RNA sequence: GAGUCGGCAAACAGACUUUGAUCCGGAGAUCUCUGAAUGGGGGAACCCACCUAGGAUAACCUAGGUAUCUUGUACUGAAUCCAUAGGUGCAAGAGGCGAACCAGGGGAACUGAAACAUCUAAGUACCCUGAGGAAAAGAAAUCAACCGAGAUUCCCUUAGUAGUGGCGAGCGAACGGGGAUUAGCCCUUAAGCUUCAUUGAUUUUAGCGGAACGCUCUGGAAAGUGCGGCCAUAGUGGGUGAUAGCCCCGUACGCGAAAGGAUCUUUGAAGUGAAAUCGAGUAGGACGGAGCACGAGAAACUUUGUCUGAACAUGGGGGGACCAUCCUCCAAGGCUAAAUACUACUGACUGACCGAUAGUGAACCAGUACCGUGAGGGAAAGGCGAAAAGAACCCCGGAGAGGGGAGUGAAAUAGAACCUGAAACCGUAUGCGUACAAGCAGUGGGAGCCUACUUGUUAGGUGACUGCGUACCUUUUGUAUAAUGGGUCAGCGACUUAUAUUCAGUGGCAAGCUUAACCGUAUAGGGUAGGCGUAGCGAAAGCGAGUCUUAAUAGGGCGUUU
RNA sequence: ACCCACUCCCGUUGAAAAGGUAGGGGAUGACUUGUGGAUCGGAGUGAAAGGCUAAUCAAGCUCGGAGAUAGCUGGUUCUCC
RNA sequence: CCAAACCGAUGCAAACUCCGAAUACCCAGAAGUGCCGAGCAUGGGAGACACACGGCGGGUGCUAACGUCCGUCGUGAAAA
RNA sequence: GGGCUCAAACCACACACCGAAGCUGCGGGUGUCACGUAAGUGACGCGGUAGAGGAGCGUUCUGUAAGCCUGUGAAGGUGAGUUGAGAAGCUUGCUGGAGGUAUCAGAAGUGCGAAUGCUGACAUGAGUAACGACAAUGGGUGUGAAAAACACCCACGCCGAAAGACCAAGGGUUCCUGCGCAACGUUAAUCGACGCAGGGUUAGUCGGUUCCUAAGGCGAGGCUGAAAAGCGUAGUCGAUG
RNA sequence: UAAAAACACAGCACUCUGCAAACACGAAAGUGGACGUAUAGGGUGUGACGCCUGCCCGGUGCCGGAAGGUUAAUUGAUGGG
RNA sequence: UUGUCGGGUAAGUUCCGACCUGCACGAAUGGCGUAACGAUGGCGGCGCUGUCUCCACCCGAGACUCAGUGAAAUUGAAAUCGCUGUGAAGAUGCAGUGUAUCCGCGGCUAGACGGAAAGACCCCGUGAACCUUUACUGUAGCUUUGCACUGGACUUUGAG
RNA sequence: AUGCUUGAGGUUCUAACUCUGGUCCGUAAUCCGGAUCGAGGACAGUGUAUGGUGGGCAGUUUGACUGGGGCGGUCUCCUCCUAAAGAGUAACGGAGGAGUACGAAGGUGCGCUCAGACCGGUCGGAAAUCGGUCGCAGAGUAUAAAGGCAAAAGCGCGCUUGACUGCGAGACAGACACGUCGAGCAGGUACGAAAGUAGGUCUUAGUGAUCCGGUGGUUCUGUAUGGAAGGGCCAUCGCUC
């Protein structure tokens, strides 16, 4: 960082944001991953165990990336429109 | 030992996928006697330049 | 179980030993003086005593006792009547040393911040105290988040994240998760721990046995050559006259303790834990500090120098200002193993560690010599040979030094300053050149001479004469420079390593890839907690192949077609 | 005598890390001197020169922090394209 | 006896211009030649940021300096 | 520079020649492209500091290797020859006397002329300066391998409020005798404060010890201080008295 | 490498100090001052002696005063959340 | 500024006396005098002299030679001349030219930008030290008040 | 006002506290401690908190450029020349300015054209106002210079707030950070009958990053939960840094 003496880039410019709290026990899962899961049932603890998310993660929520290879129950996990979409059309269901 | 990132860099450079943001100088405190033209263009996050990427990539531990 | 009287370092003496010596191990005895040093003193290794008991008559001798302080106890005991303070005896204990590890008291600066004061270095160095083989901590007035976890300690992650910070340089969590270990007990008195018995197990401190090879060649010597065998739960050990599974000592394996130490245990005994009886000058508060990653910040919590100061489970603490609700715990009393830290010390094993300028400062009589008043600093120095067979004797020489023969030896130009024996540097001999000739000393041309065979289209040595030609390094715009550095030789002497990381190359696997600690008859295999990737945009809530801005689905930013 | 150190010369890889020869000052005093003792490192001591504190002084020596720091100077070792 | 203006002749000017080149620069199209490439972009690794002289155009100095400061080209640097 | 003048000067013109590592010729190496799915051909290149890129040599150790080489001679040392573009390799004579290591990999304390580098050895100066008070020597004799220096004798000279004799401190055997001379002695040495060995120091009265205290030290308790300690009472040391 | 005109000095003056003195060394205890007591002790300046030592109190210091202004910790009225 | 005048000398930037135009004396950082004193500064004189004109001779100790012993700094390597040019700008080494047989010894110091000490002057380094102050920020000490140790009583002092 | 909570000065008292005052004891003792007498006395003194003072002591700072350094000057911005007819281009080169102003001096619609000279005319004059001719920008343009200015960009008048909010194709300039110009779209306006014009002023100076703090908004966050605090976002204020 140290430019010769000039004011350096990382101090001529403004701080700016915060970071979220709140972001931190959050996930997202793709719509292509939802088919590794095990036991036709997509949740918190069955996520885990599949390790597709980390231990810590205390809420999901799932978009559209990839093809939801087979029908599952996506319990207490939200998603996207076009994910709810693909879930549904492959012959998925959510509960809440 | 593991790197030490720059607490200010980190401060002011986001990383996102296409670059690193971060805010515009001269926004602060003397504003009246700037136009809105200036004042609203200097309004947003930008991506840094090509000869400060690698500069500040150092800054910030990454690399 | 046959030699021995330690080593440098032997020579003669005098002896000991199969009536079992030397040697090795256990247990005893003796154990001067100094040193905590302790009867008093003192310039350490010295000086001077006293008391008791015994025995000598002379001018002493033997044995024991005689420090201080702490604890306890007994007897005495002032000012002052009772007391107390004090004094005397006794019993027990302590003091000192030690490399590190642990807990605590005190606590820098250089340095970094490209200056510097906050900050950093760092609660580091150092000084001091105490304890133990470990210490400390430890059984929630703890986290968490409305689900739950369940003491302490240690390792890996979370994460260089949250936060902190002249928001500079820097500092830096926790929650959660994976592991190693696992243990909880009491104040209506226990788990433990210590000591002394005691019952058995090991273990340690000496040791014992331990397989199987000959001929031949070279050679000083065979273990090496060639041929043919044998042992192996023993084959890459060390030696032996060169390279040995079978020559010796060993090795695998199997045995072994009169005696002592230690560790596990089975009971028993006291002792302790033990603070008694659930915690008040305590919690809370104000001021000033310190610590918590947190530098006053919106600053919770811990702690306390000053000052204050509750309630009593219908109560109290915490959940990061604060309030309400909810959850969770019960402080002001204690004890507690394991996983963890370290190695001055002892043993074994090991090394893509060194090999005498290396490796310890020290391979050697080294913390020595030497230097310093002192604290302290601090070297140099290894090799004959297989075996001293270490040169009888003769000669020169000062009954020298040193040599010449002789002899020993495989070798002496291996002769003791001894393996090899480089270079600088110094000589002797031979060949050629060199005393009318100017300078980086060479290089190009080149006669002659000398030597040797190949006898002149050769090799080697020298090189008259002549063209050209001002070393090297460094630093510089530029150096023959009269700028720098080097007297020469030999040895040594400078881009390393760890941890994070990016890019490239080259591999594995691939929408997946990879594990960390750790476990693991251990480079295998397991462990997938974690990290990276598969989605982005936004400060963020959030939305999501979109998202952000905006009144705007318009424009525009970033992203999406791999 | 003893203490001192004003001048010149010598000496300056010295006989000597401060001397010698010749001259010079004090020489009963605020004198010189032996033995023993006290005071010391931001400290002492100083009839005061920043003098002296073991040939070291505008902050001794010794070990440690410590391989301080050095935007400076020097040096940096085999070959070829 | 001095002198505004005007008229005519007559000169100068980096900070005057009624004018005004050569070059240089920008753009387009086109042949051949590029040593197989010149260009650009992205990324890995630098070094360098004391320059010197000569020519030409200048400031400065005295159109002095092997002076000093720019522009531009050549050489030295780093080239025998 | 010699020298030069109807030039060996100057002006003009012309034809020759000399002249570089430039160009050409001949032979060789190498880089990059293209053609070649080849050996190789073609074209154009090939000065270079800082610096980037590429390709190698060699050294020590580990594996390959319980292999291979080696006393019919290893490593090292010292010559000769030879091979490669180079770092270097290979063969051999002599010395040496027991170890070495092919190949391909792997690791590095991996390459030295410079650092007023470090250690040792050895040069140059140079057989030069100096041989340390200018108090001073001469001879004879002896001994001895050897005498200016040792011993003795005869002379000479120097100090004599020391250059003589002591006490203290300090040193520690240097004292004396026999033997001896390598080194030490600024020369030689038979001599010595030097080497080897032996001997030598005798106290009621000398000086210590013992007794007593000065300055000052330490200091039971004590007072003070984060600790370490500081101060100090009773005491106990401490001569220079 | 400086012996002086530098330092000291007798004398002078100013100032502090009532004794558990001022002052100094010491985290402190204590010690020096001093087993002294204003004719004493400390600090400062001047420097035998002789004649003298003038003017300025604005600045700074010191001494004395305290009506007013301002002013710390502290206390916590009142207001706003 | 060697002020001017006077004295002293043949001649006096020094000296002594004086003037006052004191760049920029001055009264206890004392002013002006002052006997005695001083290895104190300046100036003049007598004596005396090798200080000098101008050195000569002599005496010891070195130097020199022989015998014995035996250092030093320095040093890239040397086959190490002059001159005039050239040149990192002052040449033994370059160019041209001149001179010059080889090697010692005693002497002398013109050069080898001779040896010695990583210039001390000067400048630089976001170097150091120590010193100063009304530089900044601190701080020992001294001092002010609150609270504690710390109490009784009586009196001048606001609101309940 | 009998009586009542409690501040601040003074005077007494003794009982804390102090005595480096006497006496006694421990005790063979100037320490010390205890007892007692005496003297002070809630003072002094000490801890803690706080104001002052404080080179006694400490840690440090004390710029750069520069024809050596110092002294002097300069340091950012605008205009001209240097500057070699694109841009750019140095000197302690040659000359000047800026650190503002204006709610009208901005926008628009409408309308107008200066300076100067001469002649005539009361005070009136060189120059005031008036009329005429010439004049043709020699005036003006807030301000320095340069470049511009007739659709005047100069001057007057009426109505006004476009000195608007979101933006923004595309460029210029450029190490970065900054900077400049801007058609057009949407929202909402002003002036004009309308086409239109207006996102400040003829243009080029009039300026200061981040951090920190303050103020106005905010659908963001909110350490168990709901709030709040605090933080974020948008607007804006505080530097002769
Ligand atoms: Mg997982
Ligand atoms: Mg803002
Ligand atoms: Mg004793
Ligand atoms: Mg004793
Ligand atoms: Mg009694
Ligand atoms: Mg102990
Ligand atoms: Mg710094
Ligand atoms: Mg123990
Ligand atoms: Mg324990
Ligand atoms: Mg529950
Ligand atoms: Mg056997
Ligand atoms: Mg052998
Ligand atoms: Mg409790
Ligand atoms: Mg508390
Ligand atoms: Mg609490
Ligand atoms: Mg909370
Ligand atoms: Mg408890
Ligand atoms: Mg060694
Ligand atoms: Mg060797
Ligand atoms: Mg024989
Ligand atoms: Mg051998
Ligand atoms: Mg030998
Ligand atoms: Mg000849
Ligand atoms: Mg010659
Ligand atoms: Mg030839
Ligand atoms: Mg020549
Ligand atoms: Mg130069
Ligand atoms: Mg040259
Ligand atoms: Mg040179
Ligand atoms: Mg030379
Ligand atoms: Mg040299
Ligand atoms: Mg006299
Ligand atoms: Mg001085
Ligand atoms: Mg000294
Ligand atoms: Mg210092
Ligand atoms: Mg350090
Ligand atoms: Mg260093
Ligand atoms: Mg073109
Ligand atoms: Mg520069
Ligand atoms: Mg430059
Ligand atoms: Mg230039
Ligand atoms: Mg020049
Ligand atoms: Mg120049
Ligand atoms: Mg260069
Ligand atoms: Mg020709
Ligand atoms: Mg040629
Ligand atoms: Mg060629
Ligand atoms: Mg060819
Ligand atoms: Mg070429
Ligand atoms: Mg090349
Ligand atoms: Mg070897
Ligand atoms: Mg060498
Ligand atoms: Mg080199
Ligand atoms: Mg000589
Ligand atoms: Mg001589
Ligand atoms: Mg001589
Ligand atoms: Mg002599
Ligand atoms: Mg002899
Ligand atoms: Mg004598
Ligand atoms: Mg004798
Ligand atoms: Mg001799
Ligand atoms: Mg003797
Ligand atoms: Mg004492
Ligand atoms: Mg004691
Ligand atoms: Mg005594
Ligand atoms: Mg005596
Ligand atoms: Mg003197
Ligand atoms: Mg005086
Ligand atoms: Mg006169
Ligand atoms: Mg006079
Ligand atoms: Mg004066
Ligand atoms: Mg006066
Ligand atoms: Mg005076
Ligand atoms: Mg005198
Ligand atoms: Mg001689
Ligand atoms: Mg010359
Ligand atoms: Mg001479
Ligand atoms: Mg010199
Ligand atoms: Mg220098
Ligand atoms: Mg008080
Ligand atoms: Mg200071
Ligand atoms: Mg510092
Ligand atoms: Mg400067
Ligand atoms: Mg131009
Ligand atoms: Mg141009
Ligand atoms: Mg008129
Ligand atoms: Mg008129
Ligand atoms: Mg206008
Ligand atoms: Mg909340
Ligand atoms: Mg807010």
């Amino acid at each position: 960082g140290f430019e010769g003496g000039q004011q350096p880039l990382h101090r001529r410019l403004p701080k700016f944001g915060f970071v979220s709290l709140k972001a931190m026990d959050r996930a997202e899962v793709r719509t292509s991953e939802l088919a590794k899961v095990e036991g036709d049932v997509v949740s918190l603890q069955t996520l885990k165990d599949a390790n597709l998310i980390n231990q810590h993660v205390q809420r999901v929520k799932v978009m559209l990336s990839g093809e939801v290879g087979r029908a599952v129950t996506l319990k207490g996990i939200a998603a996207t429109k076009g994910a709810r979409a693909a879930i549904e059309a492959a012959g998925g269901k959510f509960e809440d | 030992p593991k790197m030490k990132t720059k607490s200010g860099a980190a401060k002011r450079f986001k990383k996102t996928a296409g670059g690193l943001k971060h805010k515009h100088a001269f926004k602060s405190h003397i504003l009246t006697k700037m136009t809105t033209k200036r004042k609203r263009q200097l309004r947003g996050t930008s991506m840094l330049n090509k000869s400060d990427v690698a500069r500040v990539e150092r800054s910030l531990r990454l690399r």
